[PDB]
């Protein structure tokens, strides 16, 4: 997985992400779009799997977007039984829950950041005004880490994969530097939601694992686009 | 266009038990089926399996009926076991 909050120099929040999965060929056929209904109004729209009930990419329009990355210290099933039966959220539930019930991106990355979970993830946030993205890295029962756009001293994106940020990339798998060189080489002035599919395209960050790329903006809503990949 | 995936309506007004099944009905179940069974196999180790009425257990007095009732119901409508649908909802928590 791949996600990427960015803002450009006006100050517009954009976020994309690729989601990876093996064996996948046959995921591609189950991937659907669902625009999530209360009160006959569209109250926020994802992107899942036919039979899968949680949200790995989501937004709810004009207030924020959420995608999540897969985080795993070894042991994940074993610990994830363990850490279920405590009344701890599933990953992908708490980001279909945040979309129904969060009124605000503050809203949001609180919960995202405080809800005991099953397991460990990177939950990726964006809001509608300069400075509303962040990276929230997830330990089971909080945040190990929460790492906001700082574009004020010249941080106007956050790249996250599938590993600790403050930690190099592994060199057998590292799709967050070719993703940085690739922002970088757009510049803040260019970011949009072209240029970050197009970051989005790039190899490795979209690799034979890939199975769609979604890019969003909660300032936009009606431009929320998944492409499914191969 | 060309290239994005289908797009569903779900209702959170309708019930949990009911809101996900016009969606079901537009694939085929055998195929979902398969592909249920994929994921379980190349994705939940074996000595998860062994376990896996344990797993449903805890779901069913730990997790929010919501999440229970849905994914029963996506069950019954493929004929899958609820051990198989929270597994397979449970799957990708990571790799
Ligand atoms: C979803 O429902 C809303 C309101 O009921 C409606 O505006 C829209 O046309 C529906 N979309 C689809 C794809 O069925
Ligand atoms: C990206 O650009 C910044 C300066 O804008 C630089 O400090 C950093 O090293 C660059 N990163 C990569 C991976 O090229
Ligand atoms: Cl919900
Ligand atoms: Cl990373
Ligand atoms: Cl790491
Ligand atoms: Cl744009
Ligand atoms: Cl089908």
């Amino acid at each position: 997985c791949t996600s990427i909050v960015a803002q450009d120099s006006q100050g517009r929040i954009y976020h994309g992400r690729n989601l990876d999965y093996p064996f996948g060929k046959i995921l591609r056929k189950l991937t659907a779009d669902v625009q999530f209904i209360k009160n006959g109004q569209i109250a926020f729209t994802g992107t899942t799997f036919v039979g899968y009930v949680g949200l790995w990419t989501g937004q709810s329009p004009h207030k924020f977007t959420i995608s999540g990355d897969e985080r795993d210290k070894g042991w994940w099933w074993e610990n994830m039984i363990a850490a279920l039966s405590l009344g701890h959220s599933p990953i992908s539930w708490l980001i279909r829950k945040t979309l129904s019930e969060s009124e605000s991106f503050e809203a949001a990355v609180y919960t995202l950041a405080k809800t005991p979970l099953i397991a460990d993830v990177y939950y990726i946030v964006g809001g509608t005004s300069p400075k509303e993205g962040v990276v929230i890295t997830r330990d089971r029962g909080g945040p190990a880490d929460i790492w906001p756009l700082d574009p004020l001293n010249g941080e106007w994106f956050r790249v996250e994969t599938n590993y600790d940020h403050w930690k190099p990339a592994p060199k057998v798998d590292d799709r967050r530097t070719p993703a940085i060189k690739a922002l970088n080489a757009t510049g803040q002035a260019h970011l949009n939601l072209e240029t970050l599919f197009q970051v989005l395209s790039l190899f490795p960050v979209y690799n034979s694992y890939t199975i769609y790329t979604t890019v969003m903006s909660a300032a936009e809503p009606d431009k929320y686009l998944t492409m499914i990949r191969n | 266009v060309p290239g994005t995936p289908p797009l569903f309506n779900v209702s959170l007004d309708v019930a949990p038990e009911q809101r996900w099944l016009p969606m079901l009905r537009h694939y085929d179940p055998d195929f979902l089926r398969t592909a249920v069974a994929q994921v379980i196999g190349d994705r939940v180790p074996q000595w998860v399996l062994g376990m896996v009425g344990e797993i449903v257990s805890k779901v069913e007095s730990f997790l929010p009926q919501p999440f229970t009732d849905e994914i029963r119901s996506i069950c019954d409508s493929l004929s899958l076991s609820l051990a198989d649908g929270i597994l397979v909802n449970l799957a990708y928590e990571a790799s």
